[PDB]
């Protein structure tokens, strides 16, 4: 009762799968290695912390990224798989926005990198969306009282990035080091940019 | 599809499995994980065999506890294995005997879907909205959480695509629809027992009604 059905190990699986399809010609040469090389080298969040510090020092850009998040994204040619109509969502004083696909693991994959386990994890699908505050804390970050919590389930085909506020001691820093500090869960909305 | 994937609000849940900035290792853990991204590409971009819609479909039709208990890659080797199964491009001897043993698939789908609505509202910012109180037992990108719930729109999408519920399904009548970003008061959705503030849904048009 309730028991798990037999299977062959996952890897067996995965590769007859592939080996199915590229039997009858239906997978082109290099295809999955080239997708791999997509996935690994070009989608980064290295990406959305370029945009994120070009939008610190740019009042200009910062204003298109919040309006038309997919003009700004494609001034740099990230628009791609998974982050074709992009939504910056902008973090106050008095606001922190925080990012989710309830649903499965729907991601900006070109700006934010391919999503990390524990986002696609059934306990963050399940809980960020009820207890964000304590889902924060628990993961490292203290939202103080006087700041209201908005979470963005990915339901559809905005993809969004958080673009946070930028910490004190970095002022006058270059776009290279502003970068830095601006990390993957920077992005999602989990965590605060750190100054050392 | 009131199915065990729709996990918003669910409660019992421990930790998430990370500390913010921790080292997450490699994209993939493994030499096989990027085989179901780039097939579900192969089969929506080369064969044109399916959609996007049609995969998260699939995934959500896997048997429930099987859903439970199954890594998110396999997750979706799984159901694309699956949808080339039912597009009659592989057969399930075929995975099996290349596979070298068993390799149970999602179960059949038990909705044909339903078209894009003939009736709907353009919306503005601003505005009030309700989330239709609507039962789908096909694919729809919905979470139940918001199902009858109110909120206020703060954007309108300058795109359009096609109605998840008809699409998802490979059906020829999802026209298209532009999305909605909804915000919710986190009591609207949870009464007392939440701790947030507000949770902003993208909805398509057809999932919406006036206030
Ligand atoms: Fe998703
Ligand atoms: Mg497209
Ligand atoms: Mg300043
Ligand atoms: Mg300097
Ligand atoms: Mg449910
Ligand atoms: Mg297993």
């Amino acid at each position: 009762e309730n028991a798990a059905p037999a299977q062959a190990p996952v890897s067996d699986r995965a590769w007859a799968l592939f080996r199915a399809l590229d039997g009858k010609g239906l997978v082109p040469d290099g295809y999955v290695e080239g997708w791999k090389k997509t996935f690994e080298e070009d989608f980064s969040p290295r990406r959305g912390a370029e945009l994120v510090a070009r939008a610190w020092t740019d009042p200009e850009f910062r204003q298109l990224l919040l309006t038309d998040g997919t003009a700004a994204v494609a001034q740099y040619g990230y628009l791609g798989p998974q982050g074709e109509y992009i939504v910056a969502v902008e973090d106050t004083p008095t606001l922190k926005n925080v990012i989710v696909c309830s649903l499965c693991s729907c991601t900006a994959w070109p700006i934010l990198g391919l999503p990390p386990t524990w986002y696609k994890s059934f306990e963050y699908r399940a809980r960020v969306v009820r207890e964000p505050r304590k889902v924060l804390s628990e993961m490292g970050t203290e939202i103080a009282s006087d700041i209201e919590i908005r979470v963005y389930d990915t339901t559809a085909e905005t993809r969004y990035m958080v673009l946070p506020q930028r910490p004190a001691g970095t002022e006058g820093w270059s776009q290279e080091q502003l970068q830095e500090i601006v990390t993957k869960d920077c992005l999602i909305g989990v965590a605060i940019p750190q100054v050392p | 599809m009131d199915g065990v994937h729709d996990l918003a609000g669910v409660q019992g849940f421990g930790k998430v499995p990370h500390t913010v900035n921790a080292d997450i290792g490699p994209t993939f853990h493994a030499e096989w994980e990027h085989l179901p991204y780039s097939l579900m590409f192969a089969g929506v971009a080369e064969l044109g065999a399916f959609s996007v819609d049609e995969v998260r479909y699939v995934v959500e039709r896997m048997e429930p506890r099987h859903y439970m208990m199954t890594p998110y890659y396999e997750r979706y080797v799984i159901g694309v294995a699956t949808l080339m199964v039912e597009k009659g491009i592989l057969t399930q001897d075929e995975l099996e005997s290349l596979a070298g043993g068993p390799f149970p698939l999602s179960r059949p789908s038990e909705s044909e879907g339903r078209p894009a609505p003939v009736e709907t509202t353009t919306f503005e910012v601003g505005q009030r909205v309700r989330v239709r109180d609507e039962y789908v037992p096909g694919h729809i990108r919905m979470p139940a959480y918001c199902r009858g719930r109110v909120g206020t729109i703060s954007h309108r999408t300058t795109e359009k695509w096609p109605f998840p519920d008809a699409i998802g399904h490979g059906r020829n009548d999802a026209g298209e629809e532009p999305t909605y970003h909804v915000k919710f008061a986190a009591e609207e959705l949870f009464g007392s027992d939440t701790d947030g503030g507000s949770v902003v849904v993208d909805l398509f048009e057809g999932y919406l009604e006036p206030a």
